[PDB]
RNA sequence: GGGCGAGGCUCCUUCUGAGUUCCCUGGAACGGGACGCCACAGAGGGUGAGAGCCCCGUAUAGUUGGAAGCCAAGCCUGUGU
RNA sequence: GAGACCGAUAGCGCACAAGUAGAGUGAUCGAAAGAUGAAAAGCACUUUGAAAAGAGGGUUAAAUAGCACGUGAAAUUGUUG
RNA sequence: GUGAGCCCGGGUCGAACGGCCUCUAGUGCAGAUCUUGGUGGUAGUAGCAAAUACUUCAAUGAGAACUUGAAGGACCGAAGUGGGGAAAGGUUCCAUGUGAACAGCGGUUGGACAUGGGUUAGUCGAUCCUAAGCCAUAGGGAAGUUCCGUUUCAAAGGGGCAC
RNA sequence: AAACUUUCAACAACGGAUCUCUUGGUUCUGGCAUCGAUGAAGAACGCAGCGAAAUGCGAUAAGUAAUGUGAAUUGCAGAAUUCCGUGAAUCAUCGAAUCUUUGAACGCACAUUGCGCCCGCCGGUAUUCCGGCGGGCAUGCCUGUUCGAGCGUCAU
């Protein structure tokens, strides 16, 4: 009875949602995320899984601040207002 | 509840005797505010809110 | 909701003794009395002094907590420390 | 325009209706060649099924 | 003789950038010449004789002139590198030629 | 690309009675699972003698 | 369960708001390729994974 | 033959840029030639077309028709001309999209920005002619 | 109505800007109830008041920051939001004067023997 | 030792040549025939079918307006604590 | 910026709302899927049907292109000879 | 044409393609229990046979064994086929409407599909306490990711009085 | 003789091969140096008149300011634009801003929208009660300030 009848007793949870990465990988007894390694400071990644690295590498998300950096570099990180522009 | 009653008072001059709040399955909060017996909720809905 | 605890509100927050006032302001007693005289901080009397402090006697001096917090921002405290 | 929109909505369902999906939510992919049925050999000892 | 028993494919170096690197070097030389004009783009080098018995028949350019050579030619060792003369303090003069 | 046809985890099901011994993509819930991999005769696999 | 946390109830609220078909005005747009909701969810078919 | 290294003769890049150009670029792309009278009047060969211009169709099955530009539909790169329409099955009218390169502008919709455009194009043309002459 | 131009806002000072912000917020709050009670052309108006509130807040913030920069024009320490952003590495980079400081022996050598301008005859 | 500095370089911005002439097929000429024109531009793309001259661009010298740096022929000066 | 490369079972796993849908407690695994037409002009109206639809009649240069849509092979099937 | 093949005619079709000489290769298939996809005979076949059971009238509807109302007959038989919860699910709850698909027969019905609505607390829980146990700090190991350590070889803090 | 089975042909099916296409890959070459406690990469939740996704954005939420262009956006609805203009746009540029809950994540925690502390401001009869808002409170280390401990060494 290791199959169909034993599958009926599965109503607990080993993993919950992790606050850092959003996956259901936070082990509920060890309080450690199996994916990102929370609450360790460094995000968990390994070089034997290039797929796992590419699933969470920079650019797979929003680039909320980092996408505006090349334009500011191209303009030389200038500060101020265009000459004669309306304002205060 | 305190924020809701303060907002109602400073919006529409509404005095409430109690407020019950729930959070709906869509994720927004719904608030039932019972008014003082001196003021008429039907009159408030007709004039201030336009709920006819 | 959550049950309040005894002695965490009321006259216990409204008043403090001279000992608690000098410990709050980190002042010596002459400097505290001098600053109270200069700023007009007056002694007070609670209705029940045991509600403020269980060791209070008839000779215990009480002040307002808001008066002590107003004294906490006086520039003369810096002058006292500079002179020391 | 409402008739054309409803016709477009009904014509969008023809592939899933031929696939007999119960709505657009039925996207489940069934195992057509399971490993437990298409791998291994049956020995004289313990078996994987009766 | 030739063997490939290591993982040789990870470190194969091809040279399709040879004409591009020649173009880059020539552009850098033109920029350096324009910056250094009207001075020459290179420094004056002494004539030195190659070591060992195989190459002692031939002379070539060395690193820089010795302090004895600069003093005998009348050029101070602080003025010499400022007018395009290379100076080498390690080399000595073992003969007068 | 030097990774073409080799970015999969697949293993042969072994000698049996039903299917050929090509390595097959593991897992479930998708069309790719159970399909062949890594062969030049396989769809979505590495070709014979990749060009360098 | 009836006993649930605020985080779980918020995720269920977002799922309930996402569970809808596409508007019919989408299919009449110029160069439209969307024909149905390809990410539609049903309670009996697939799980939220919470 | 192109010489400048910033110019690309790639067909894929050209088609991607053309079909993903934004609205201000599509305005320049949707240019129309001027008539002979307007050309000898303003010394300008071409100008971007805008709503309110008066055009004559010189190519297609609607050739020699004349009308006012009622819409510049930059999304499918077409213009709508008044009375150059067809009938739907129902009997209602529906406009026929014309490419601006298949029309010629006979009367310009004039305002101070249009005069600025024409003046600077004419000034550049005469400056170029004087320099190369 | 309800579409306040920024050119009008750039001349006002603080109190009437706050008054305009208050009246726009009040009319927006009323017209949301009008939206939920009936359908009409008031949706364009609620969009206009949302953008007008955004413009008024932008003008107020810009004038506040300009006044604060004028106040902190001649002071050694500025607030972190008023300090130039650049990048973290650029902020931690040495200043131009500290990068151009040389030793006094080096100063003497560069004073009395700099790089000369020379040419060689052919 | 200081201070000017003509001029040059780097970067964005305005502008650039010539047929929609006639005939046939065609739903549509961007095809075929004829007569031309431009070219330091006959790269590429779009336009109802293979378009140098319909449109964007393309080639070359330049030409408008602006910002910030660098190089620099020369010129004023103090002179030795 | 380019190519004596590949042309949708190829080329990156992905030319498409692709590291998506989906599977697994989990680490992880991981697809399929492009093309009406120049222009929707995506069939008015009549008629038979409960409707889907059909038949007339239309649009188109073509419906032998009808949102199952360029071309439309073979296996395999129906009718007719 | 010995042959691999080449060329033409008729039909379909709609935007490119070929001959010759050199150059180049991811270049020629019946097999690999080959890969992917598609399709046959079997075959209108095996089968749709546990849980005692259905019948009459009327209404609805194009269409009713499995929709509804009434009329009968039965079953669960209080360790229930009843009334409520914990885990788990997440809107499946309720009203209205419904073409296709799904409900291995039908379907007007539906946990399906479409549009909306619904969950109101000082007193019920969580929140508080500690259990088994886990994680910080002091400090000590470890190349290091980190491990031990949880009262220690820690300056680890509370109160009152004062002319 | 028909039916059935098989073969041949035409048309119609089934299926998606072939041909042509390509806003896509792959490989090479050239140029550039620019993430984060002034809060990054990543995660979650929201924002459009009518959107689930993709895209864009953050309660100023398919966006604000500024500069430039100069008449659109479009699937519908509704408004435009004094067109001789502080001016459309799902426009471009982009120097000013806004930037929810998180995350190295910083009051303590977090399987809790849990529990605190310090200082101001405002409102409700309020010296005490109640509520809201704003600014703060991690660790190691460096320089300096100030308050200190020790017969550790001295002077007196
Ligand atoms: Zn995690």
């Amino acid at each position: 009875t290791k199959g169909t009848s034993s599958f009926g007793k599965r109503h607990n949870k080993t993993h919950g949602l992790c606050r850092r990465c959003g996956r259901r990988s936070l082990h509920n007894q060890k309080k450690v995320c199996a994916s990102c390694g929370y609450p360790a400071a460094k995000t968990r990644k390994y070089n034997w899984s290039e797929k796992a690295k590419r699933r969470k590498v920079t650019g797979t998300g929003r680039m909320r601040y980092l996408s505006t950096v090349p334009r500011r570099f191209k303009n030389g990180f200038r500060t101020g207002v265009p000459k004669g522009a309306r304002g205060p | 509840k305190a924020q809701i009653k303060q907002a109602l008072k400073k919006l529409y001059d509404i005095d409430t005797v109690k407020i019950n709040t729930l959070i709906r399955p869509d994720g927004t909060k719904k608030a039932f505010a019972r008014l003082t017996p001196d003021v008429d909720a039907l009159d408030i809905a007709a004039t201030k809110l336009g709920l006819v | 909701g959550k049950a309040k605890k005894k002695g965490k509100s009321g006259a216990a927050r409204n008043y403090m003794t001279r000992t608690q006032a000098v410990k709050k302001l980190q002042l010596s007693l002459p400097d505290f009395r001098k600053l109270c005289i200069w700023k007009g901080i007056y002694p007070r009397e609670p209705r029940d002094r045991r509600k403020v402090n269980k060791s209070a006697t008839a000779s215990t001096t009480f002040y307002y907590t808001k008066d002590i917090q107003y004294l906490l921002h006086e520039p003369l405290l810096q002058k006292f420390r500079e002179q020391k | 325009l409402r008739s054309k929109a409803e016709r477009q909505a009904k014509l969008a369902q023809r592939k899933m209706n031929r696939m007999a999906r119960q709505g657009e939510a039925d996207r489940h992919i069934h195992a057509s060649m399971p490993k437990h049925l298409f791998s291994g050999k049956r020995t004289i000892g313990k078996t994987d099924r009766r | 003789n030739n063997h490939f028993r290591k993982h040789w494919q990870r470190r194969v170096r091809c040279h399709f950038d040879q004409p591009g690197k020649k173009v880059t070097r020539r552009l850098a030389r033109r920029a350096k010449a324009a910056a250094l004009a009207p001075r020459p783009v290179d420094k004056l080098r002494p004539i030195v004789r190659c070591p060992t018995v195989k190459y002692n028949r031939r002379t070539r350019l060395g690193r820089g002139f010795t302090l004895e050579e600069l003093k005998a030619a009348g050029i101070p060792r602080l003025l010499a590198p400022t007018i395009g003369i290379a100076v080498d303090h390690r080399r000595k003069n073992l003969s007068e030629e | 690309s030097e990774k073409a046809g080799h970015q999969t985890s697949a293993e042969s099901w072994g000698t049996g009675r039903a299917v050929a011994r090509i390595p097959r993509v593991s897992g479930g819930g998708t069309h790719r699972a159970g399909q062949g991999a890594f062969g030049n005769m396989c769809r979505s696999g590495r070709m014979f003698a990749p060009t360098k | 369960p009836s006993h649930k946390t605020f985080r779980i109830k918020q995720k269920l609220a977002k799922a309930q708001k996402q569970n809808r078909p596409i508007p019919q005005w989408i299919r009449l747009r110029t160069g439209n390729t969307i024909r149905y909701n390809a990410k539609r969810r049903h309670w009996r078919k697939t799980r939220l994974g919470l | 033959m192109k010489v400048r290294p910033t110019v690309s003769s790639s067909r894929r890049k050209a088609r991607k840029a053309h079909f993903s150009a934004p609205s201000s670029v599509r305005r320049v792309i949707m240019s129309a030639p001027l008539s002979k009278e307007l050309r000898e009047k303003y010394n300008v060969r071409s100008i971007p077309i805008r709503k309110g211009d008066e055009v004559q169709i010189v190519r297609g099955a609607h050739k020699d028709k004349e009308g006012k530009v009622t819409s510049v539909y930059r999304l499918k790169y077409v213009i709508h001309v008044e009375r150059v329409t067809r009938e739907k099955a129902t009997g209602q009218t529906v406009p026929i999209g014309i490419h601006p390169s298949n029309v010629v502008i006979t009367k310009l919709h004039l305002d101070k920005d249009r005069e600025n455009i024409l003046a600077r194009i004419k000034a550049g043309r005469e400056q170029v002619a004087k320099a190369k002459g | 109505n309800g579409k306040v131009k920024a050119g009008q806002l750039w001349s006002k000072n603080k109190e009437e800007l706050t008054k305009i912000l208050g009246e726009l917020k009040t009319e927006l709050s009323q017209l949301r109830i009008q939206k939920i009670s009936s359908s009409g052309a008031k949706l364009n108006k609620i969009h206009d008041l949302r953008k007008s509130i955004a413009r008024v807040l932008t003008v107020i913030n810009a004038k506040q920051r300009a006044q604060l920069r004028l106040f902190y024009k001649n002071k050694k320490y500025l607030p972190l939001d008023l300090r130039p952003k650049l990048t973290r590495a650029l902020r931690r980079r040495l200043s131009k004067e500290d990068a151009s400081r040389v030793l006094e022996k080096t100063k003497k050598r560069l004073t009395h023997f700099p790089q000369r301008k020379y040419a060689v005859k052919a």
